[PDB]
DNA sequence: GTTGGTTG
DNA sequence: GGTTGGTGGTTGG
């Protein structure tokens, strides 16, 4: 239940360069 | 990964890596879904018409990797496979249907910073999220042209429409399996390639920013064509044998 | 059915 | 140092 959190990244607010292109194509 | 670029660390932290010990090589990509199982493509292991035949000794999974060939101290943790689970419906003759694969290990890993499990979707995680036009997220240390890549490589590409995926193959598209890639007229393009069967197609989930394994690199013909688009096992469609296998064994 | 010949 | 301790190593520079 604590699957597709990433450590690094969503447990800590933080965002990778890329993602913000795969929630951009929901639009 | 075609036309990719380095995966941050941590970024993938459920990607995996099956190794050979004999000669010692990278065969795969393969993802971690729990502490004790996971996940890659069936032709990864069996594959009789290049005579491909691995088994639970012949194999190494490495998990928590960044480098490609380094062995990284205290990072990257290393587990045997106690049993292979082939799909029984797998058609290696003549198109890699339910081209997936179970394995679990001997031991439980620890997770960490840059080991962590991914998401299997539902039946509306699925229906919401797979559909042409939604870009998701490929990674592996596969070819960099139709090679040998550093450093784990991604990249994004967008699910495909059916429509297309059969139109641009001869070979015969089943309902397990979905194409993505970029179109000719995109200007931007990128591909998995050989090396990267068994490495996940990812997609972040808006309702919970939650990351979903909706794929399986498969297959395609060559890397990065005009026209063509590789092939994913759509790993929901097959959600139930996956569930079935875990709660028996 | 770990399952709708490629396999026992 | 690093995604990690103390001349390579389960391993590059
Ligand atoms: P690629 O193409 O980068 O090739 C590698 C070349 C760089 O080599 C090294 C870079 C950094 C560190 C080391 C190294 O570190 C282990 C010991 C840590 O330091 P120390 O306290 O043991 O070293 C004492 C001081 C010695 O410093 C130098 C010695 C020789 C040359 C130079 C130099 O040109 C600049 C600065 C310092 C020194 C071990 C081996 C290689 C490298
Ligand atoms: C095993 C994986 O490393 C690899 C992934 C290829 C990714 N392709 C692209 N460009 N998206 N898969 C393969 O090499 C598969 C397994 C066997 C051969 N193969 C192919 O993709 C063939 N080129 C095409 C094919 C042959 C037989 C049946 C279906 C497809
Ligand atoms: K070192
Ligand atoms: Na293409």
């Amino acid at each position: 239940a604590d699957c597709g959190l990433r450590p690094l990244f969503e447990k800590k607010s933080l965002e990778d360069k890329t993602e913000r292109e795969l929630l951009e194509s929901y639009i | 990964i075609v036309e990719g670029s380095d995966a941050e660390i941590g970024m993938s932290p459920w990607q995996v890596m099956l190794f050979r010990k004999s000669p010692q090589e990278l065969l795969c990509g393969a993802s971690l879904i729990s502490d004790r199982w996971v996940l890659t493509a069936a032709h990864c292991l069996l594959y009789p018409p290049w005579d491909k035949n691995f088994t639970e000794n012949d194999l190494l999974v490495r998990i928590g990797k960044h480098s490609r060939t380094r062995y990284e101290r205290n990072i990257e943790k290393i587990s045997m496979l106690e049993k292979i689970y082939i799909h029984p419906r797998y058609n290696w003759r003549e198109n890699l249907d339910r081209d997936i694969a179970l394995m679990k290990l001997k031991k439980p890993v620890a997770f960490s910073d840059y080991i962590h499990p991914v998401c299997l979707p539902d039946r509306e995680t699925a229906a919401s999220l797979l559909q042409a036009g939604y870009k998701g997220r490929v990674t592996g240390w596969g070819n960099l042209k139709e090679g040998q890549p550093s450093v784990l490589q991604v990249v994004n590409l967008p699910i495909v429409e059916r429509p297309v995926c059969k139109d641009s193959t001869r070979i015969r598209i089943t309902d397990n399996m979905f194409c993505a890639g970029y179109k000719p007229d995109e200007g931007k393009r990128g591909d998995a390639c050989e090396g990267d069967s068994g490495g996940p197609f990812v997609m972040k989930s808006p309702f919970n920013n939650r990351w979903y394994q909706m794929g399986i690199v498969s297959w395609g013909e060559g890397c990065d064509r005009d026209g063509k688009y590789g092939f994913y096992t759509h790993v929901f469609r097959l959600k139930k044998w996956i569930q079935k296998v875990i709660d028996q064994f």
